[PDB]
């Protein structure tokens, strides 16, 4: 009310003591217990933890990876973890070389299970899908625990580090010669549509384009092919009706003078993967396209 | 409670309280007095011995 | 240096049985009709837009103009109420029906009942009552609309016990850990003006597809290299397999597309919600905001 009160600066935190700094200070008691410094006091970043099988562990121990949770129609558990580089030995985009190669890696009792729910039903993989963030700091239990970024820059504690996002190469694609200083990521699931099955086709497409319209449009030609085999799969099957030829959504933005090509390095089989450094986490809902 | 190693369930706070209640046992003692007794304790004849 | 705060004031005086009725429900989802920075109760909720023969879709589309607010504190006289910023994390009540899990997209939707309840018990005033919306996940929320709308195509012909069986399927969606029973939007075989126009305003532009299509694909297929369209007429001449003035094509093609603007409050769903971390017993879970 005072005019002085509005003539004062807006306050600092920093400034302030910690509330349990100013507790103690009253009955001046001295607890063993640290209390100078809260540790996370400044982070924008907001996270969760995620209770993960000790199978899908690897790679996901190298921080920066991207994790979706997977609904399944059975009650326990009703939603299993998974990689993104579990998730290509599915996807039809990889490589036959590097399918056969990083799937040796994953074997386990849990993560072979996870490829037999995708076969489960004929619904399609992004309903069953859902992004969560990226891993920093695995905690690497016998029961293994993960500290998933909902939101903004993957980094260690204390700022000591920015942890920086890992994709595949066989996924990862350039939709224009000419980045700009700024371009967003965007997780692009698509299906090509065909007679005895129809093939999952992953892709990670960072662009400098940001609205929905001029995004869509540009998409439709490097997918004209799985576009075609849409209503091909139509006119072929009346009393059949697939939908959604893929689903755009965002996925982050990063500084893109930053990108350049590294590889994950497990049980001596190295993995080149495209390495985006600064990726602030920003998810998005799901977008289907025809 | 007490500090326990990563990887493992932690113990969150916790508070309970609880009221006791009370129990009630009245009792009494008759007793009887001859009507005689009171007579002679309340009126007072004459001085005989 | 307090956070701010939206003020409200109950009218009615309320016992303390009354007071303590709400410091239960402290997160909650209150939508406002307008961000106003005082607020009568009975702004409060759903309740004043409350109506019998309006359908359930009018408050589909109002709601999405309500402000959604958490009850960030509870007190006597004035009632705080936190408005949500986009990016921060909120922890919101499990009013809804369904039992949240990790990382899921909630969005509102207005209250539903199959009957009575066990517990429809709710902070009472005279005359007045309180709503709070449903917060149900995403994909669920797609499932209600594509039941509700389904069900009054059928509204037409409730005189073929046949079709009601099939109503019955529709009327009890089953997801996991909850046994649904979506109530029928029909009352007294009648349909409600809101179900009316809802139906209408699909059927019409579906109408309209199967004709005009059969003009503008001719024109536009020979200078097409990409040849998808080329392909999208032989459906089109199979379509037919079963059995005019220029001005006349303009109001036609304009009602196509405003109809569309109509119905697109049954289409596209805002996410307002995604979970983190859950409490144990699911009474509720903090969530991250996201407009």
């Amino acid at each position: 009310m005072d005019a002085r009160a509005v003539a004062k600066r807006p306050r600092d935190p920093a400034d302030e003591d910690n509330e349990l700094v100013t507790a103690l200070k009253a009955k001046r008691e001295v607890n063993t217990i640290s209390v100078r410094y809260l540790y996370h006091a400044d982070h924008q970043a907001l996270t969760a933890r995620f209770f993960v099988p000790e199978g899908l562990v690897e790679f996901e121990a190298q921080p920066g990876a991207l994790l979706i949770r997977m609904e399944t129609g059975c009650d326990s558990p009703r939603h299993l973890y998974i990689s993104l580089y579990l998730l290509g030995i599915r996807a039809s985009n990889v490589s036959a070389s590097t399918r056969c190669l990083l799937e040796s890696v994953y074997t386990a009792s849990a993560a072979r299970a996870a490829l037999q729910w995708l076969d489960l039903g004929p619904h399609l993989l992004h309903r069953r899908l859902e992004t969560l963030g990226c891993v920093k700091t695995v905690s690497l239990g016998i029961t293994s625990l993960l500290t998933c970024v909902m939101r903004g820059y993957l980094y260690n504690t204390l700022k000591t580090e920015v942890f920086a996002l890992m994709i595949p190469k066989d996924m990862y694609l350039t939709w224009e010669e000419t980045r700009g200083r700024l371009q967003y990521v965007y997780l692009i699931i698509v299906y090509d549509y065909d007679g005895p099955e129809t093939r999952p086709g992953i892709y990670v497409l960072t662009s400098s384009i940001a609205h929905w319209q001029t995004l869509v449009d540009v998409a439709r030609g490097k997918f004209a092919r799985e576009r075609c085999s849409f209503v091909n799969r139509r006119i072929t099957r009346p009393r059949q009706i697939p939908l959604c030829t893929g689903v755009i959504q965002k996925l982050g933005w990063c500084l893109a003078d930053d990108i350049h090509t590294s590889f994950l390095v497990h049980k001596e089989l190295k993995l080149s993967v495209v390495r985006l450094d600064n990726f602030s986490v920003e998810l998005g809902d799901f977008r289907e396209f025809v | 409670r007490v500090a326990s190693g990563a990887g493992l369930p932690t113990s969150r706070q916790t508070t309970i309280m609880v009221t006791k209640y009370s129990e009630k046992s009245p009792i009494t003692i008759p007793f009887e007095l001859s009507a005689a007794c009171l007579t002679y304790l309340r009126e007072t004849f004459e001085g005989t011995i | 240096a307090m956070e701010a705060n939206i003020f409200c004031t109950f009218d009615h005086k309320l016992s303390i049985a009354d007071v303590g009725k709400l410091t239960k429900l402290v997160a909650a989802v209150v939508p406002i009709p307008q961000r106003l920075h005082l607020i009568k109760h009975y702004q409060l909720g759903l309740h004043q837009f409350v109506d019998h023969t309006r359908g359930y879709v009018r408050l589909r589309g109002l709601l999405r103009n309500m402000t959604l607010t958490l009850m960030r504190r509870v007190e006597g006289n004035q009632i705080l109420l936190h408005v949500p910023t986009h990016g921060l994390l909120y922890t919101v009540l499990n009013t809804g029906p369904v039992t949240w899990e990790k990382g899921d997209a909630l969005c509102v939707l207005p209250p539903l009942f199959h009957g009575p309840l066990a517990r429809e018990n709710l902070l009472t005033l005279g005359q007045w009552e309180l709503v709070l919306p449903w917060i149900v996940p995403m994909p669920l929320a797609l499932e209600i609309n594509q039941r509700l709308l389904i069900m009054g195509l059928f509204s037409l012909d409730r005189s073929y016990e046949e079709v009601k069986a099939a109503v019955q399927q529709l009327q009890t969606i089953t997801f996991r850990d909850a046994t649904f029973t979506i109530p029928d939007p029909v009352i007294d075989q009648h349909l409600l003006i809101d179900m009316k126009t809802a139906c209408l305003s699909m059927s019409m532009v579906a109408n309209l597809a199967s004709e005009l299509t059969m003009t503008y694909v001719r024109k536009l297929a020979l200078e097409d290299s990409s040849m998808l369209l080329v392909k999208c007429q032989e459906l089109l001449m199979r379509l037919d397999r079963e059995r005019v003035s220029p001005d006349d094509e303009i109001a036609r093609l304009s009602a196509l597309f405003v109809m569309l603007r109509q119905l697109d409050d049954l289409i596209r769903e805002q996410v307002v919600f995604t979970v983190c971390d859950v409490s144990p017993d699911n009474k509720s879970a903090t969530c991250i905001f996201k407009g």
